[PDB]
């Protein structure tokens, strides 16, 4: 329901979702990504949401647990290729104000100078 | 032609897909666009999600409860559990791994949100959406 | 990991498909087969219309049940109606539209099937299929 | 859920179906049909099954139906690009041995000598 693939660009970890991401799927994906940014020096996280048909709250707070740890190293949350359903949830949230949206991983990148 | 659905599942994570899908396609039958549909799903995924974990903490011997009221193109909407219950329901509903976004979607999506709970008797959450 | 769903509905034609979609939907978190989840969805569709047409008579305010319990890779499906009820289940079970062949299907796709009934009481099938 | 697509060539009703067919939509198909055999001179009906998604017993009911009014004119009736579950239903049932199977619409026009 969905799949999670990973990959390091300097200090900057690329998160690319397939799939659903509720509750139930945040949990393999919380796991994950704490392992890479505590065996490796991430400062920046760049979630790619293009794939992604489907999320809720749960999907949030996975995103804002990250955050905090992202903003504990002085580094930036990115996500891009948002649906318009998921840039509700970000809109009536107010995520819209702390995290950057950008079209697709290509412009996130060259927002990071990892590309 | 007034139709009606009533769902019961254990509380256990991997049934929030299965209530989404079970939803949507019951509202189908109103030609609703993809982004009620989406709207639908969510609120119903908020709701489930919110019985299984606080509700039962995870317990999958509960049972999540939901009832799906078509009427005059009009979506009732309740979702029910018998957990522990909210002391305060007001204080709840303000903005872990938690977002404490849940009820402020729900009301958002939703035209209508009533929110009934009892300390160890449980919770109901009542939803409606207008115009399907 | 057992899990079980239960569902009712409306005794109306439109509900049949609701029906199948659901029981798959559920029955899908095994990994069966394209053909295995035909075979459920198909069984499903009989029993469910069995119920509408002959159990409430297409009456829309009878509520049709079912019960899908997943237990040890088993899939225990149960469908049932408070409807006027079969005089001669035997007779029912041999082969205006109607094909006769409902009971036939069922006994062929699922690996065991029990039917109980008792005029102006109900109907009820309980199906089981085995092997995922 | 079932869009009914026919034609006549000659004294042949060719039934296209795309979709579902149960109780719920097989009225619409019996009442359609039934219109055409009533004015028209149809002996024979090919039904092709290639684009219908599912069949239940409501199916074999409304195809039997029909296949009582075709044996009454001395016609035939014919069901291609039959899936294998819908062929399932026609060994077990021993339709198979009254109603004739064809590949494609072709081919059962072909044995129908109107193509
Ligand atoms: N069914 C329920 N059973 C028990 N507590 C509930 C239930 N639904 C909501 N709550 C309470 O309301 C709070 C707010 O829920 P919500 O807005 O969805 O945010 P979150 O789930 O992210 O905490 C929950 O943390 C919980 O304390
Ligand atoms: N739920 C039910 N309520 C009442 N009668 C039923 C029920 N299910 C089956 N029956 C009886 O059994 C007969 C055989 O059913 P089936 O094998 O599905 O064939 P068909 O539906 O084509 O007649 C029905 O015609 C009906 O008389
Ligand atoms: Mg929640
Ligand atoms: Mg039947």
């Amino acid at each position: 329901s969905l799949a999670i693939d990973l990959e390091v660009k300097q200090d900057v970890l690329i998160v690319r979702l397939s799939g659903e991401l509720d509750h139930h799927t945040a949990e393999e994906l919380r796991e994950q990504v704490t392992d890479v940014l505590e065996n490796r020096a991430i400062r920046h996280i760049v979630l790619n949401l293009g794939q992604l048909t489907f999320m809720d709250s749960s999907g949030l707070g996975v995103i804002l647990g990250r955050y905090k740890q992202i903003k504990n190293v002085g580094g930036q949350m990115v996500v891009c290729a948002v649906s318009p359903a998921v840039k509700r949830l970000f809109d009536m949230s107010g995520l819209f104000k702390i995290i950057r949206v950008e079209a697709d991983e290509q412009f996130a990148l060259q927002a990071l100078g990892v590309a | 032609m007034r139709n009606e659905m009533h769902l019961q599942f254990s509380a256990r994570s991997e049934n929030e897909s299965f209530a989404r899908v079970t939803v949507a396609a019951f509202v189908a039958q109103l030609d609703p666009t993809m982004d009620e549909l989406t709207e639908i799903k969510t609120v119903v995924s908020e709701a489930v999600t919110n019985a299984i974990i606080h509700g039962y903490n995870n317990d999958p011997n509960g049972i999540v409860s939901i009832s799906v009221i078509i009427e005059d193109g009009v979506v009732h909407l309740t979702v029910r559990d018998e957990g522990v219950g909210i002391p305060d329901i007001e204080e709840a509903r303000q903005p872990l791994e938690r977002s404490g976004m849940g009820f402020t979607i729900m009301e958002n999506f939703m035209d209508e949100v009533i929110v009934e709970s009892e300390v160890n008797k449980g919770t109901t959450v009542y939803l409606k959406k207008h115009g399907i």
